């Protein structure tokens, strides 16, 4: 072990001096003589046997000349089936208050991506039970998925529904990474997974625990944590998943909440690390720092990682550099809107901003492709009459245009459906709508075999039977 | 017939007012564009000279 | 002008299609008695 | 504030009278490291743009020579470099191989292959940053490039030696346009033994991920397209210098075809990630920024890159190098710095839109903003005869478009324009990875402009077109061969065409 | 806890943390509490002032990058504890003044993105006769 | 880098520049020692306008010319060079030994190519300007100077300032913008020996005429010449928009108070015909009075009279070139506005260069 | 600047607004330190209204019913409601015109223009470049006039009869003289 | 007093002060005079130039904060001396070019807050034909 001495301290940045054997960049250093454990990650070399490092925990209480010990390797997180059922920090320490991790192995969170020669696999179709998703933006089994949206649109709610409808049925493993989200939300997710068997904690008479089963792993770099932690917790979870991919050959799921915080926690330290600012206030090393992650997130010929990233979009501006750079890195895209969520149409998916690499006639048949494109054409036609309606009125529209508007409104209201995790907002029970059912109902509505029905029937419904039942009911109370 | 004549006249006046408003909003848009550019550039320069 | 047009459009459409849905609810069970629970 | 020469290991020598400056101009010591940059003391003699090599096998480019140090950008990660690591020159400016050994191969921004198929034979290695051709060696565009998209080949033609920007929003069909342009050349390269009528292709990717670069390579191996093209990949894991160099490596690979009497088409995918990389390298070399933090050498960069696209004269060999740079606009604002710089540098524009991608209009080309500064000079007469008409007809449709929602009350001479515009708009639609030939294009656009689709239901035009294509490819290959050989639509071919159209309409039945 | 304008920047910077410290006694001792930070933008003003007079480099709107870690530390101390830690609570009701209703800014965006709801207030509704002028569309919980 | 002319060596008498073009000499009269903006891209007949101005100024005023390409496309430069060698603006005759003989031409060329770094695109206008000052000062001539774009000069200045580390101004432009533009543009003026006229092409970024580059250029511009494809599509050439064009010399002191009256009358007529067109688009051309149809007729007649052929387009079209003096144009416009020549037909005015040829064409088209 | 137990400072500060931007940091900070406010506008000065006070950006802390009476409070709030309802129609009036409006909206527009012109006063120091003598106006007179204008006891009068008149007796005399 | 576009920026910054110093002779000698600065926006542009080349920190429209002082130093000298200072006078007719009639900009308002009047000129009236194109609702004294 080398030994160094802190020389100055500025926020989350610590400049350290060694007498000999400087450590490489990204290596991990432990501060000696502090209250709790404090880890530093090298980021730069300044010369004269001086380095600059980023702290994982707060620097409050640090002194100049305080001693530092190099570990000879970057932040190594434990790995195995022993991390399952358990919560872990960015540095691998558990924060569930259930004991230490008895892992027989550790991986460095900093690794190199799989090369081009390690190809992907077939575009497997993923069934979520959600209608607009399964129809217009089919999710891939082995590819990245994006949930773009601002604040108050239902991102983590959608992720919870996807977890309920995918992870429990999944035979492979799963990982969750909370990057600068709320702690109440973390507690709720942990409680719901302990409830629904995704985690299986069994306390023992001798004070120990047993997490047998528990096909899920959790990682948290939440708001209270500083930058460096918010930044490296994604690498930590991604190494935890790379373990299951590479060695065990498993299929893995990977949910990430507010990946934007990664970029934010870069920009929070770049100017302290002596970099000139780029555009509106993010850092220069945005695209490379993001690509080194995303390229590690990919299917290979040993396993597969289907990933689902929620992307905060500040002020609903999709021209921001972080989303702009992130759209290119995704196989499937799903954009949530406030103008739609204001109408009570939940999920508030915009089908004119949602896309997917999978939506092609060769992967999904022409019965699906033409149906999706006809729906999108109908909705764009309805959008291209909003001003005419707002100025002149419905009186001016022909009966073709009135039919178009009626069908488009019915589709809009019909794509909504109630989730199981939204009972505590709506009270209504949840639904699981298969894809052939969705395609049948959409084909029917577009063909015109339901124009006789009203519009309030196609609300919070998962099929046509319920629509006909609701129309019967509304006619009965009508007479 | 009188209704339709008045409707045509109203459409004329509305198109004219819309053209005027478009001119004004174009001026304001270019002003705010220049302001945004100057502000971002001054931010970048002060962050480059504050090292 | 934006919220103005949007809310006017939404209200007009809501009223129009409320009327149309009322009419269809009137004339449904006659032309589609297989749903009418009166015969079940 | 201290210089590398003033540190207290060197001053212990200078004070001690040590004169061991015999350390050559070849070797230097690392002084600082960070974010893909290194800073050395020594190498007084190293050239700008020169390659240097570290202790641990890696290499880098020396860019910012200074009075006291040297600034280096690394082709990798900074975990290998530290604490006075020795750096030694190589003597050679950055270069890349050129030849037919690259055809059908994927390579990085330095020629190092990443296919996993073997090394690359290279009798010739060319520099990456070269002077562009002058005025006299060039030639005027008098030859077309593409078949495959009716809208482009008719209204925004692309010639050999031209620079047609493909600008649009995310998920519009830009990669699809590029891959169709690549795929169409199969019939023309397979139907010829001479390497002067063929067209080779180079596809530079910047900022792309491997899980779509591989899909592109897969689609081209499905369609046997790689035999006449090559890929240069500088992905997001690859460092900023490699993303910055890949377009120049592609231009170097294309100069072999240009100078040798051949024709190539180069396709820079996401040039904005090139400019991005250059910014990321200037803000880390502490260079002075501009607006949006881009340096002042961005226009000069794209200009150096694009001014190699050319058409050489018959004394140089007659070769060419067409260019189809691609740009993502994040709001449709083409008034930003990089869009304005590239439209100022390029020879044209193909503007894709998102409102039309969902109306069924795919390719979503907005022909109002799409232009071509070359024009009909890059068009056969068989296409002129129909495009000169269709341009006016679609302009009139664009002049009377808003009246489509009020056409019930209007009159003829204004409903006919709407009908013809709708028919043409539904005719120019096309399918992904299904490009046509110029003869077929001329036949179909004659069927369209000559009023054989006004009385039809628009939804049936895709059938009309399909059946007609099959019919003519089954029946009148003589007509197609005549149009392909003479490059003209003479009155006899026009009579044959009207005959075939009438026969087809008689044999078939349509809705309206 | 009054950290007024004559009061120095560090006191304005420390006052909300002092309030959270005074409230953690209730939160930990089985009791309940509520804390109202009034003019939470003056805290960020004071942090900007301090960092700029300490020669630290700015970010956007001349603020530093540690504003998120300025508000997260503070608002993550609000919590509802379990029955083993007493059962206490600390509710939070931060307050923000926007300019021209611009909530696309930096500080409003951060604080909206790190809260469990919103209560918007408008002048059009304040003068139309609706007092309190709460917009119940944008406002959520 | 030469100092501008002093206050003593400067002509106080302004004077027009006899180009030979009718719309130009009528509605946007040029000046000696002046600077004329030219707003127009391709598809409008700009290269042919340039060559015609060069040829006519060389024939009549005996003056030479200069063309500066400030960051231009290379194929565009090649095209312009070959068009000059075709139209006779340049005379490159081979010699026996293998050299060339650049005999009597009418324009030098100075090109700063796009592939050249910033500093060349910034010192090219100055190179051409010194080349023109040679003819002005010593030879004592009235010369021309065409500039392919004045916005790229500013681009290059901003780049150079960013490299040298100068803090950029409002919209990224350098802080030495007006100063450098004045160092350039204060040498383009009249003196006691000769003169340098200049035709600068301008590009308004994002349609923002308040951007400091055009805001600083319009202060130096003594005229303006807009082109449009909506008049070239009618077959009219030159496609000069007589309404959008302006000039500081149209006032009734330099041109007398008959030129001014004729110009304002023609502008009134064309505005009235524009409004009548906007109406006829809707109500049809049956609801017009006789005075309205007379206005329409005179407006189309003058819009087609202003068109003329070109000596240089002769080789492309065969139709020869027609020089038209300003008194002749004024008289023709007077008669056309008086209503005298309303008995003529429409197409006699088109592609004609005077009332003599128009009446002859009408006499021959009657057959 | 603060009242204390020893004495009192009343203060009247003039605050520049550069480029007519009220979002500048200086006025933004200054807004927090004031007990009463009066924001003048150029859009309102271009109409010739003087003082060009924007009564919606203007505000105070001494307007509550526990300080000023309930009739004062209700009159002020009704005036603010009227002026906001008139502000909300500016766009549709600019595009389409007053004819599109209903009759309630037309009455609102009429009373809003009338009370705009009634909230204008010729000062004494303006006599040198306005000529007209100054008009001191008491509060109960202002309140009665506003009450009547809101009720509808002055809809019969014209709009230019409220311009620079003080109370209502002057407005009625001016409407009489303008009838001729 | 000529300081033209080719002349340096310090000379453009000076020439107004030199003219005012030439008029101070009449003002102090009992004479009467009038100075006409035909461009003050160019003086302000040159001061901005000199500041940015002296590395000073820009502000609104990149103009520094010493522009108001720069203009007021110059314009506050125009005065009517009294009975005991001779009785001379010195008027001042500074000239300003706008951009699209915008008078809500920074420099026009800086000078309107210094001057005792306003004579406005329009391109509408100047293209119609009304010359001198002196508006009368915006012009004041
Ligand atoms: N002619 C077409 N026919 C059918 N589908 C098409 C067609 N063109 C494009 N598509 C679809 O458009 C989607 C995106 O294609 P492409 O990647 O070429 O566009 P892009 O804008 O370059 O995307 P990105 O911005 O992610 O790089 C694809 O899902 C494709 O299926
Ligand atoms: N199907 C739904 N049913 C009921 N409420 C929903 C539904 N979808 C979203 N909500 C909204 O989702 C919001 C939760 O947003 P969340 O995903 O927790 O954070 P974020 O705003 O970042 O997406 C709730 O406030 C709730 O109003």
């Amino acid at each position: 072990t080398n030994h160094g001495r802190i020389t100055q301290v500025i926020g989350a940045v610590v400049d350290v001096h060694f007498d000999e054997q400087l450590p490489p960049i990204l290596n991990s250093l432990e501060v000696q003589g502090h209250t709790n454990r404090l880890v530093l990650e090298v980021a730069q070399h300044l010369g004269e046997n001086t380095v600059r490092t980023i702290a994982m925990d707060a620097t409050e209480g640090l002194v100049r000349g305080q001693k530092v010990v190099d570990t000879g390797a970057p932040i190594q997180v434990p790995v195995g089936v022993e991390t399952l059922g358990r919560i872990m920090n960015v540095i691998g320490e558990p924060v569930d208050e259930c004991g230490p991790v008895p892992a027989k192995k550790t991986y460095s969170i900093h690794r190199a991506a799989p090369l081009f020669a390690d190809q992907s696999t077939e575009p497997g179709l993923l069934q979520t039970g959600i209608k607009v998703v399964d129809l217009l933006a089919p999710y891939a089994k082995g590819g990245k998925i994006g949930l773009f949206g601002g604040a108050g649109v239902g991102k983590t709610v959608l992720i919870m529904e996807l977890i309920n409808n995918v992870a429990n049925k999944h035979g492979g493993f799963s990982v969750f990474a909370g990057v600068g989200e709320r702690t109440r939300e973390g507690n709720d997710l942990y409680h719901e997974m302990m409830t629904t068997g995704v985690i299986k904690r069994k306390k023992l008479e001798d004070g120990k625990f047993d997490f047998t089963g528990s096909k899920a792993a959790l990682v948290y770099g939440q708001m209270n944590e500083p930058p460096g932690a918010r930044a490296r917790v994604a690498l930590t979870a991604l190494s935890v998943a790379e373990y299951f991919r590479d060695e065990q050959g498993q299929d893995v799921l990977l949910f990430i909440d507010n990946i934007y915080r990664f970029t934010q926690a870069g920009s929070e330290v770049s100017a302290l690390l002596g970099r000139i600012p780029s555009a509106v206030g993010y850092q220069p090393t945005l695209a490379t720092d993001l690509g080194q992650l995303q390229e590690r997130i990919t299917t290979t010929k040993k396993g597969s990682i289907t990933s689902v990233q929620a992307v905060y979009v500040p002020a609903d501006d999709l021209t921001d550099p972080a989303p702009a750079t992130t759209f290119a890195h995704l196989d499937a895209t799903t954009v949530l809107s406030r103008q739609i969520a204001e109408l009570g149409i939940y999920p508030a998916v915009d089908p004119l901003d949602s896309t997917s690499r999978m939506l092609a006639p060769e992967i999904v048949g022409q019965e699906h492709y033409d149906t999706a494109r006809a729906t999108q054409k109908l909705l764009q036609d309805y959008k291209s009459l909003q001003d005419i309606i707002a100025i002149l009125g419905m009186d001016e529209l022909s009966e073709e245009d009135k039919l178009v508007v009626s069908r488009a409104r019915k589709i809009q209201r019909f794509l909504s459906q109630p989730f199981t995790v939204a009972e505590v907002f709506t009270g209504k029970p949840g639904r699981f709508v298969e894809l052939p059912e969705t395609i049948k109902s959409a084909q029917t509505i577009l063909r015109g075999e339901c124009d006789d029905l009203p519009e309030m029937a196609f609300y919070m419904c998962g099929g046509l039977e319920e629509v006909r039942s609701k129309a019967v009911k509304m006619a009965q109370e009508a007479a | 017939a009188s209704e339709q004549s008045a409707r045509m006249s109203a459409m004329d006046n509305a198109s004219t007012n819309a053209g005027e408003m478009i001119s004004s909003l174009t001026l304001r848009y270019n002003r705010a564009r220049q302001a945004k550019i100057t502000t971002e550039l001054v931010e970048i320069i002060s962050g480059a000279n504050a090292l | 002008s934006v919220k103005f047009m949007d809310q006017k459009r939404s209200g007009e459409e809501t009223v129009y299609f409320k009327k149309e849905d009322e009419a269809l609810l009137r004339n449904l069970l006659a032309n589609h008695p297989e749903y009418d629970p009166k015969y079940s | 504030k201290i210089s590398p020469s003033e540190m207290s290991r060197l001053l212990e020598e200078r004070i001690a009278g040590w004169k061991t400056q015999t350390s050559t101009e070849e070797v230097g010591r690392v002084v600082s490291v960070g974010d893909g940059i290194a800073r050395l003391f020594g190498l007084e003699g190293v050239q700008a743009g020169e390659l240097v090599e570290f202790q641990n096998g890696m290499t880098g480019m020396a860019l910012n020579l200074e009075t006291d140090n040297v600034g280096v950008v690394i082709f990798g990660d900074d975990r290998s470099v530290l604490e006075g690591d020795s750096v030694k020159r190589t003597g050679r400016i950055v270069d890349v191989p050129i030849g037919p050994g690259l055809l059908g191969r994927v390579v990085d921004a330095l020629g190092n292959p990443i296919d996993g198929k073997g090394p690359i034979p290279a009798k010739e290695r060319r520099r990456v940053e070269l002077k562009a051709p002058g005025i006299i060696p060039r030639k005027s565009v008098h030859e077309p490039m593409m078949t495959g998209l009716k809208c482009v080949d008719a209204l925004v033609p692309v010639g050999r030696g031209q620079r047609e920007l493909i600008i649009g929003d995310r998920q519009t069909g830009k990669t699809a346009v590029a891959v169709d342009a690549i795929i169409n050349q199969k019939e023309i390269n397979d139907s010829t033994d001479d390497e002067s009528k063929k067209l080779y292709c180079i596809y530079v990717a910047v900022g792309q991920k491997r899980s779509t670069v591989a899909q592109i390579v897969k689609a081209l191996e499905q369609r046997d397209a790689m035999k006449y093209t090559t890929v240069v990949a500088a992905t997001a894991s690859e460092a900023a210098p490699l993303q910055f160099l890949a377009p120049y490596s592609g231009c170097a690979m294309g100069e072999w075809f240009r100078d040798s009497g051949r024709h190539c088409v180069i396709i820079y995918d996401d040039l904005s990630k090139q400019a991005t990389a250059y910014r990321q390298m200037s803000l880390l070399l502490r260079r002075p920024p501009g607006r949006e933090a881009y340096p002042g050498d961005v226009f000069y960069l794209h200009s150096r890159l694009l001014e190699r696209a050319a058409k050489m004269g018959d004394k140089s060999g007659g070769g060419s190098l067409t260019a189809l740079p691609v740009i993502e606009t994040q709001a449709g604002d083409v008034s930003a710095y990089i869009p304005t710089n590239v439209i100022s540098i390029t020879d044209g524009q193909i503007f894709l839109e998102t409102e039309l991608f969902y109306k069924g209009i795919r390719p979503a080309i907005n022909v109002g903003l799409s232009v071509s500064r070359v024009g009909s000079a890059a068009q056969v007469k068989a296409m002129k005869q129909v495009a000169g008409t269709m341009k006016l007809e679609l302009a009139q449709y664009r002049e009377v478009a808003a009246f489509a929602q009020f056409g019930s009350d209007l009159d003829a001479s204004t409903r006919q324009l709407l009908t013809r515009g709708t028919a043409l708009t539904e005719l120019l639609k096309q399918r992904q990875y299904s490009p046509m030939k110029n003869s077929v294009q001329v036949c179909v656009l004659y069927c369209g402009v000559k009023g054989y689709l006004d009385p039809l239901d628009p939804k049936e035009i895709s059938r009309f077109e399909s059946l007609f294509i099959d019919y003519i490819n089954a029946n009148h290959q003589d007509i197609l061969k005549t149009i392909e050989t003479e490059k003209e639509l003479s009155e006899k071919t026009e009579a044959k065409l009207r005959a075939a159209v009438d026969e087809f309409v008689a044999m078939n039945e349509f809705k309206k």
